């Protein structure tokens, strides 16, 4: 979304409330991520909380294993609650931006005074805590969506794009799953049908082999700042943590059948945080359980089962394939009458041009035999 | 020596000189007009990034201790060998 | 207060008019010199010691495991020892950001504080001189304006063998 | 053929003998400008650009404006 | 040109079988190990630890390619000469009868 | 010292903006290898070894405007200056070299130290290394000398050549009336064939030149390259 | 919010300046938009017409500005120092003795490495004047 | 049939080219030099061969106009440029630069005088700048 | 990369295109400007400057 001078307004109005109720979520969250670092050291794997590492055997360098690195702590809901996970994942967008943007105003002083009313003017970048109203809400909704929208088809062409030059997949099952993959989101994808990919794609490119750039897209799709970027393994850290606390949410959620009795607005919020469900499409309880089950389905018996979830890269592709929008196409069919080359008519037609058009036109058969013949008897004669 | 005469950039159109001293020191004027409001505190990266590298480089020329001599950077005669002045 | 600001003039005029530099300024810049390798040392020092403690168990367990590249036997001692110290206790260790900012944020003020102060020192002891270069620092900090020629104005002391300038 | 590096661009035949033996030419329906049209030389019988300006003319209007930058300054010299 | 992958803990062979200069640097001579700088490249060598000997040498080419080359050529100093003009230590001192001005308070 | 001039492309950028102002393709490339790096399939690098192509193309494109057209009389070639040069390879060798250096993996380095445990390490493989090592930069210096020299002579050649077939047309083509004629035109058309020769020599020398010159930098980046096999 | 990243914030109308800019595309893609146009590296096009149009033209311009600004350089000094040193001593002389001295230094271009060697050496014995006429 | 241009080809032969499969092939075995279907494609043997295609007037069975539903999509967004509209910015774009070259050039080649003459008739022999003014303290 | 264009098959046909006419003007003017070189610096009353002695480029790149 661009700048506004409403939008302004409304943030520099609610900058101080905006600020206090922050800190107070600074204090929940801190609270909610105590108690489940506590946890997570306590109850976790010996790999998880030693950190164990995982090179990439081309150049060697670390980076997060989701076999090892990512844990999902299946006895959660007893020490913290969906809502608290959920409050402590939206704290982490928040305080995420809310970091940069400090930073930026230690580094550079008083001189960020101008680059904060650029701030302040978008919705982008803003905490959800500067909203006090339901109509500031839902714009600010608005702009993360648009980003969402902004960068998601980025990341997937980038995704598409390598795998088919360098590489295809190995059976017909394969072939079918990543070509629905990459379908748009006009159409439903059927988990099934896609899952396989994921299979094919660890073959290609684990979550612990990504690439920057790829991971750049993938972060601009999550509304997380990439700016500084730094090394890949800053904002690899930041969407682990993400989909982590997703995962345990999503085995709450799963186990205990929470989504049923979920509300209207907090089921559309659960969805939302997944990439599911933009609020622009204006979707009802309905499409919502529909993209939630086929997400869970996705996930597949072996994440309940075990706690492991498919390949993160691919699941990250189906998940923001819901912001894949059919390619716009605005024109009544009439307009396919008319010329696009009519300021050129007034030039005419050259020597080179009129034969072309002789040789090359209806006539093209009888020139094509007059020459072949003139052609042979000249041959004939020379010889 | 003609046929290496072609060999010269062909659309030269003004050539302006300026000394080192007068250009540094206007420089400098601009760095402490920039750097000097309060707003900008000294323990800033932005500050440091100004300062701290103009200020160990001017040390270490300061610091510097040669046995030889360096002629004069801008002398009006530099393509004599035999004279360093 | 920006010392910085103020000593850049003045730096840049004692290179313009070196010539004038006493055996004392040459030693105070050497002071600052050695004051400067000093605090990049124990800044560094803290850098490791800070990346040291945030590391990783595994991290640690390779890094000081086995194989022994010597293989002396003090190697091998010396390195289960800090083995021993950094995995007996709970250390934080973040990863990513997290670890950037606890690396970096307290190494940057510490140099920065120190050469800043260092920085006053030097002021300070440029103030303290009773050499041309000591009168400039004291007429740059009264009238906040660089006063070039002033050695030939007030008649710097100059070897006896150039002493023909002045007698006028 | 060609003009020193520039080479006329000739179109492959697309028929075969057979079907190609079977093509009744008429050029009566071809245009003036291709008739007993020749891959050797088809610009025969196009039109000029300009009536009655010839190669030549064009080539011997260069050979003056030469001779009129060398020699002008023989009839009408000027001070440095 | 190949994926390269680090030896196990099991294949790297022991220290004792590493040669020096003149020869291995075995019990009674292990301390020595330390100076000896043949032995530690082959032991880097042994342990494929290789990028000890070849990180410092090309980093070092691209520090002289890039940087000192030019610090040596513009400001190094030059060799001195025969005859010296060292310095008599006269210049700088103010002289009689000036009042320096006071320092700031 | 602060000079103010101009490059001799501004006919060429006003003829870049008429002809180019639509969309056309692009189907012959100077250097088309820096597109075709990978040629067995299943092979995939997680280096961003696509990088140049932009860099590639638009020197090309640069060094083409301008050498291939400085074959037309008083036309100059602008940046021939032997530092210049240097610093343009400068900036892309080594910003592609520091690339490779800022990813922090040493093993990348290993194949610097040749040979194989049999030879002895000091005495032969680490001179070795060392002499790669050099080997490196001279490449780059290698690189900009080729292309400097290059340009260099073949534009001395013509004009050497041009000045005397100036000075034997004009000084002797009265021959042409008198009894040597048969002389004059021997070596008329002697000079005619030597032109000839000469321009075609000097136009596949330009684009063989900027051929070498792509192919070192690309050869600079597959030397580090490391390409995984897809399972 | 002051200024727009996007190219899609337009500064003026969809047909400002329309029919000019119809008939310079026009001229740009009546000989360019073709099968046989095709570029290498987007610098030699496939056309002949354009070079055969295009090689002169640089030949000429280039041609006039030396002539008119680089070699006229040389020209007038040769005409200074070989006629007192001075602009206005060459100024005393008439347009067409300034006009025999051009050609002469026109004739040492052309001879250049192969014309005689007399043209500026002088010949012992020779009666004209030396380098220290005007000195 | 007009003088318009086509599909731009970059001067290749689409029956030899590495993407050929891309080309429809007609009766006479040419493939196509676009993506639609063409009846008289040909290839022109020059030093290197190319495919070219003659517009002509023919008539092909148009169906109905289909209904604005299913084929219209409004997935427009703020950042979104049409490539119609890229053309036009574009154009206007190059034609003043066009012009502007047109006269630099202008300047440049026929008005601009060369520095540092020997007869000093034309163009400057330079100057100093950034003298300093009003600091008698500075000498 | 000379794929195609008009070709005139001989000197009569330049004029058959605007591109051919000017290339055909401007190569009258490269071979006309050659004669004329040669009747204004082999004519009788050129006459070599007295004062070339004076000076020459050899002193000065010397
Ligand atoms: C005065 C001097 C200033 C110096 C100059 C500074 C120049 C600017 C550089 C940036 C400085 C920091 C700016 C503030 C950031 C906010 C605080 C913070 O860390 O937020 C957490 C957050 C953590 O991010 P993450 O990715 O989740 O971290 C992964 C970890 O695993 C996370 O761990 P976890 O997963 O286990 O979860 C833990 C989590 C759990 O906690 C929670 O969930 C609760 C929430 C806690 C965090 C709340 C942050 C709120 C941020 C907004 C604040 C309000 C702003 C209001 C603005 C308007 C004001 C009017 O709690 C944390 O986030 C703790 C992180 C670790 C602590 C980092 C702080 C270390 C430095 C401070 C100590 C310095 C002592 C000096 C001693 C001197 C001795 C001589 O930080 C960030 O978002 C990172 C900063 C983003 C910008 C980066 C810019 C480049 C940085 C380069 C620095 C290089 C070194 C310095 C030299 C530079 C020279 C060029
Ligand atoms: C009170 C408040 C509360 C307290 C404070 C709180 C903290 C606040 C601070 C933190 C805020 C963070 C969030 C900020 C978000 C907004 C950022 C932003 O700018 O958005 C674009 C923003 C609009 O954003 P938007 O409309 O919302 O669209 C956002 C979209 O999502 C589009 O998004 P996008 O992603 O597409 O856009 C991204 C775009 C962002 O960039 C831009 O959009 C560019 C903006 C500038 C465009 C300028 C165009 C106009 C130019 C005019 C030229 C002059 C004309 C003639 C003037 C004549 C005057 C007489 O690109 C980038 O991100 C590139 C980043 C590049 C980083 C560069 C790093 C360099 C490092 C150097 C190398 C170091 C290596 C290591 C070396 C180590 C050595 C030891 O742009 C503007 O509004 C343009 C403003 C133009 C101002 C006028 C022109 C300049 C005037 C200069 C005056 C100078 C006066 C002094 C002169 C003295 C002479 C002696
Ligand atoms: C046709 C002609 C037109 C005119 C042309 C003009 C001439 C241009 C010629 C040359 C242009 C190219 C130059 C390239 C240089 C080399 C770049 C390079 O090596 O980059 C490496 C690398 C590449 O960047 P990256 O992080 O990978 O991603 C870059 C993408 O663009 C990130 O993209 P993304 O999509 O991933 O993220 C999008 C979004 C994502 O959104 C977010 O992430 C949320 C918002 C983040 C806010 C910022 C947080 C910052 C946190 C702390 C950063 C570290 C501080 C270090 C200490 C301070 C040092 C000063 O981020 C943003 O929107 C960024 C907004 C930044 C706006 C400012 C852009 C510059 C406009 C000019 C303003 C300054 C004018 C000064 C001069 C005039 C003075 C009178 O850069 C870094 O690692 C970043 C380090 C940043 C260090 C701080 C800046 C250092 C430079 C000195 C600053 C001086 C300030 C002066 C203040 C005023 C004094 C009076
Ligand atoms: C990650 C990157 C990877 C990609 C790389 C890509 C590029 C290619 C690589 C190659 C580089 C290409 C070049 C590009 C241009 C870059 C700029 C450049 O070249 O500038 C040079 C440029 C050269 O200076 P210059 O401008 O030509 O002026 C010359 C003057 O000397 C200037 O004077 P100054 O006043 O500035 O002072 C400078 C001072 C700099 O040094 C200092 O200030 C003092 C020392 C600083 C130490 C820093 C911390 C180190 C760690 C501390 C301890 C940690 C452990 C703690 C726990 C211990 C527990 C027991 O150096 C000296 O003057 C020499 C003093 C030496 C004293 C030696 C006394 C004798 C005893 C000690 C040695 C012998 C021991 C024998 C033991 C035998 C045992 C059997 O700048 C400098 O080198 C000096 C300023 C910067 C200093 C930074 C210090 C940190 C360096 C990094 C250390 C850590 C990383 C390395 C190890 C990594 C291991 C994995
Ligand atoms: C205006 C301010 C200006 C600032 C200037 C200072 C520079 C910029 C400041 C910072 C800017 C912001 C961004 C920085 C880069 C961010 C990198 C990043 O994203 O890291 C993420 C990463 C977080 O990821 P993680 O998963 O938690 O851990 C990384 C994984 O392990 C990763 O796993 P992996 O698999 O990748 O493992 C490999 C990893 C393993 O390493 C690590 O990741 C561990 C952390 C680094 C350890 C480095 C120390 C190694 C031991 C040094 C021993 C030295 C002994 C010397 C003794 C001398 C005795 C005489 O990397 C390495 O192996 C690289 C080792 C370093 C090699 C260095 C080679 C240098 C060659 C020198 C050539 C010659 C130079 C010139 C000549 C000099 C002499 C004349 O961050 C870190 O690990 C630490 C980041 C620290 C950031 C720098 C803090 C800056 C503080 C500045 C203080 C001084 C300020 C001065 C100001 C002056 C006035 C203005
Ligand atoms: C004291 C005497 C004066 C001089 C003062 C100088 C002060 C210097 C300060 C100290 C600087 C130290 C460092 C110097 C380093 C120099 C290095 C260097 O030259 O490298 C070679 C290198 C050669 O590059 P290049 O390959 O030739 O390409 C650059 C070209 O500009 C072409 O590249 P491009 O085509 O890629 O450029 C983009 C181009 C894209 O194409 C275009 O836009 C086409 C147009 C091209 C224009 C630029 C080419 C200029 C051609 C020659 C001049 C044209 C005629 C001028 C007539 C003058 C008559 C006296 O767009 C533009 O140029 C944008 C500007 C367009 C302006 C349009 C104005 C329209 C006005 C309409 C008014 C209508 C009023 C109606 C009223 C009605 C009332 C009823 O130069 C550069 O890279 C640029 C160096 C510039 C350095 C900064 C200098 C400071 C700024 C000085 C501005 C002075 C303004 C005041 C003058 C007033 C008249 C006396
Ligand atoms: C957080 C750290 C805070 C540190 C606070 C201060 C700690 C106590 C003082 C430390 C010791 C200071 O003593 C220090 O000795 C060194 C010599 O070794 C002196 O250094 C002197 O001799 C050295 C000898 O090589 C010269 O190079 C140098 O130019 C000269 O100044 C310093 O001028 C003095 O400051």
């Amino acid at each position: 979304m661009q700048g506004s001078w409403s939008v302004l307004k409304k943030n520099c109005s609610n900058f101080f409330p905006g600020l206090l109720a922050f800190a107070q979520q600074t204090q929940e969250a801190y609270g909610i991520w105590l108690r489940i670092y506590n946890r997570q050291q306590k109850y976790g794997p010996t790999d998880f909380v030693e950190q164990s590492e995982t090179f990439s055997p081309d150049y060697h360098k670390r980076f997060h294993s989701q076999d090892k690195n990512m844990w999902v702590d299946k006895e959660l809901c007893t020490e913290v609650s969906q809502k608290e996970v959920a409050r402590l994942m939206t704290y982490k967008l928040d305080m995420w931006r809310m970091a940069h943007c400090a930073g930026a105003l230690l580094a550079t002083g008083g001189y960020a005074i101008p680059f904060g009313l650029f701030w302040l003017a978008n919705d982008t970048w803003v905490p959800s805590s500067f909203n006090l109203t339901g109509e500031e809400l839902r714009a600010w909704r608005e702009a993360q969506d648009l980003y969402r929208y902004r960068s998601a088809p980025s990341y997937l062409t980038d995704t598409k794009w390598h795998f088919d030059f360098h590489a295809y997949p190995w059976n017909e099952t394969q072939e079918r799953a990543w070509d629905d993959l990459f379908e748009k989101n006009d159409v439903r994808r059927d988990p099934k049908v896609v899952r396989p990919a994921a299979e094919m794609y660890d073959g290609f490119i684990k979550f612990e082999l990504i690439r920057r750039k790829s991971l750049r897209h993938l972060c601009r799709s999550m509304n997380i700042p990439t700016f500084p970027m730094l090394a890949r393994l800053c904002n690899g850290t930041r969407v682990r943590d993400y989909w982590n606390l997703a995962w345990c949410e999503d085995y709450m959620v799963i186990t205990q059948r929470l989504h049923e009795s979920m509300t209207d607005e907090e089921l559309y919020d659960y969805a939302w945080r997944r990439y599911l469900a933009p609020y622009d499409k204006n979707l009802n309880r309905e499409q919502l359980m529909e993209r939630v089950e086929d997400y869970f389905e996705f996930l597949g018996p072996d994440f309940v089962a075990h706690g492991k979830a498919p390949n993160l890269v691919i699941l990250t592709n189906y998940v923001l394939g819901y912001y894949n929008d059919p390619a716009y196409l605005e024109g009544d069919i009439s307009e396919l009458d008319k010329n696009d080359y009519d300021h050129l008519a007034s030039w005419g037609k050259d020597a080179f041009l009129r034969r072309l058009e002789f040789e090359n036109g209806p006539l093209r058969d009888q020139v094509e035999a007059h020459t072949q013949r003139l052609l042979a008897e000249r041959a004939a004669i020379a010889k | 020596s003609n046929p290496a005469d072609h060999f010269r950039p062909n659309l030269k159109a003004l050539t302006l000189y300026a000394e080192r001293q007068h250009y540094v020191d206007r420089w400098l004027h601009v760095k402490e007009r920039w750097l000097a409001p309060w707003y900008l505190p000294w323990w800033s990266p932005l500050f440091q990034l100004g300062t701290w590298y103009s200020q160990r480089s001017r040390n270490l020329f300061l610091v510097e201790n040669h046995l030889s001599y360096r002629p004069y950077k801008f002398r009006r005669n530099d393509e004599d060998r035999n004279n360093p002045y | 207060t920006k010392y910085e600001l103020k000593m850049q003039y003045f730096d840049e005029w004692m290179i313009r008019w070196r010539k004038f530099q006493t055996e004392s300024d040459w030693e105070i810049e050497k002071g600052r010199q050695w004051w400067r390798r000093f605090n990049m040392a124990v800044s560094g020092a803290l850098f490791c010691g800070l990346v040291l403690y945030t590391s990783g168990t595994a991290t640690l367990k390779r890094q000081y495991g086995l194989p022994h590249f010597f293989d002396i036997g003090v190697d091998g001692q010396a390195k289960e020892t800090m083995l021993k110290t950094l995995t007996s206790r709970w250390r934080y260790t973040p990863q990513g950001y997290g670890r950037v900012l606890i690396t970096g944020v307290p190494t940057y003020i510490l140099f920065v504080t120190l050469e800043h102060y260092r920085e006053r020192r030097r002021m300070q002891q440029y103030l303290q001189q009773n050499t041309v270069f000591g009168e400039q620092m004291r007429r740059l900090l009264s009238t906040g304006k660089i006063e070039e020629y002033l050695p030939v104005n007030i008649k710097a002391t100059l070897p006896a063998s150039q002493q023909a300038i002045y007698n006028y | 053929y060609n003009m020193l590096v520039f080479r006329d661009p000739k179109r492959r035949p697309q028929l075969s003998e057979e079907e190609r033996a079977k093509v009744v030419v008429n050029q009566a329906e071809w245009p003036e400008e291709f008739k007993d049209f020749d891959p050797d030389d088809p610009y025969k019988n196009s039109p000029e650009i300009i009536k009655g300006m010839s190669s030549w003319n064009l080539f011997l209007w260069g050979v003056e404006c030469a001779f009129i930058y060398q020699f002008y300054e023989l009839v009408f010299p000027k001070s440095i | 040109g190949e994926l390269f992958v680090r030896p196990k803990l099991e294949e790297i062979p022991p220290a004792d079988q590493c040669r020096g200069f003149f020869g291995p640097l075995n019990d009674s001579l292990k301390f020595l190990r330390l100076l000896d700088i043949k032995w530690m490249m082959n032991r880097a060598v042994a342990m494929r630890r290789e990028y000890l000997i070849a990180t410092p040498t090309l980093f070092t080419f691209i520090w002289m390619f890039t940087w000192k080359g030019a610090v040596i050529y513009f400001w190094g100093d030059r060799a001195p000469p025969r005859r010296m003009d060292w310095n008599t230590e006269e210049t700088g001192r103010l002289p009689l009868g000036f009042k320096p001005t006071p320092a700031p308070l | 010292m602060f000079l103010f001039f101009f490059c001799d492309l501004f006919w060429l950028r006003l003829l870049l903006c008429m002809y180019y102002c639509v969309w056309s393709r692009l189907c012959f490339i100077v250097y088309f290898n820096c597109l075709m790096l990978i040629f067995d399939f299943l092979l995939f690098c997680l280096f961003d070894l696509y990088l140049f192509v932009g860099l590639c193309l638009f020197l090309l494109l640069w060094f083409m405007l301008f050498n291939l057209y400085s074959l037309i009389l008083y036309y100059c070639i602008t940046y021939l200056n032997l530092y210049l040069l240097f610093c343009i390879v400068f900036l892309l060798y080594i910003a592609f070299l520091f690339l490779f250096c800022f990813l922090c993996d040493f093993f990348l380095f290993n194949n610097l130290l040749v040979g194989d445990s049999f030879m002895d390490v000091f005495f032969i493989r680490f001179l070795l290394c060392f002499l790669e090592c050099f080997s490196l930069l001279c490449r780059c210096l290698s690189t900009f000398l080729r292309l400097f020299c290059n340009l260099l002579s073949s534009h001395f050649l013509l004009l050497m050549f041009f000045d005397f077939f100036y000075f034997i047309f004009v000084f002797f083509f009265y021959g042409v009336f008198c009894y040597w004629f048969i002389l004059f035109i021997f070596v008329f058309c002697f000079c005619l064939l030597f032109y000839v020769f000469l321009y075609l020599l000097d136009l596949f020398a330009a684009i063989l030149q900027l051929f070498i010159f792509c192919n070192m930098i690309l050869q600079l980046i597959m030397d580090f390259l490391l390409f995984l096999l897809f399972v | 919010v002051l200024f727009s990243t996007y190219r899609s914030s337009r500064l003026v109308s969809k047909e400002f300046l329309h029919g000019p800019v119809m008939r310079f595309r026009a001229l740009g893609e009546y000989y360019f938009q073709r099968a046989w146009n095709g570029t290498l590296n987007w610098a030699l096009p496939g056309e002949y017409r354009l070079y055969a149009v295009m090689i002169p033209f640089i030949y000429f311009y280039h041609r006039w500005h030396n002539d008119h600004t680089l070699d006229r350089d040389h020209v007038e000094k040769a005409m200074i120092m070989r006629w007192g040193g001075t602009l206005e001593d060459v100024r005393k002389l008439s347009a067409k003795d300034q006009l025999r001295v051009r050609c002469f230094t026109d004739i040492e271009k052309l001879y250049s490495a192969y014309g005689p060697k007399d043209t500026y050496l002088q010949p012992p014995g020779d009666t004209l004047p030396g380098k220290d006429f005007y000195r | 049939v007009g003088n318009g241009p086509t599909f731009s080809t970059g001067g290749e032969c689409m029956n030899t080219c590495d993407i050929q499969n891309a080309f429809p092939m007609n009766d006479r075995g040419v493939r196509s030099s676009s993506p639609f279907q063409e009846p008289n494609t040909a290839i022109y043997d020059s030093y290197l061969a190319w495919t070219y295609f003659q517009p002509m007037d023919v008539h092909i069975e148009k169906l109905p106009a289909p209904e604005a539903k299913y084929y219209q999509r409004h997935t427009k967004k703020p950042w979104d440029v049409s490539s119609t509209e890229l053309t036009e910015i574009q154009s206007r774009k190059k034609y003043f630069q066009t012009l502007g070259y047109l006269v630099a050039f202008i300047y440049l080649y026929f008005l601009m005088p060369k520095e540092k003459s020997f007869s000093g008739l034309s163009g400057p022999d330079g100057h100093w700048i950034m003298l300093p003014k009003g600091r008698p303290e500075l000498f | 990369m000379l794929l195609g264009g008009f070709v005139p098959r001989r000197f009569s046909q330049f004029n058959r295109d605007p591109c051919w006419m000017f290339f055909i003007f401007s190569v009258g003017f490269w071979l006309g400007e050659y004669p004329a070189m040669m009747i204004k610096y082999n004519a009788r009353d050129l006459v070599y400057d007295p004062h070339r002695y004076v000076w020459s480029h050899h002193d000065d790149h010397h």
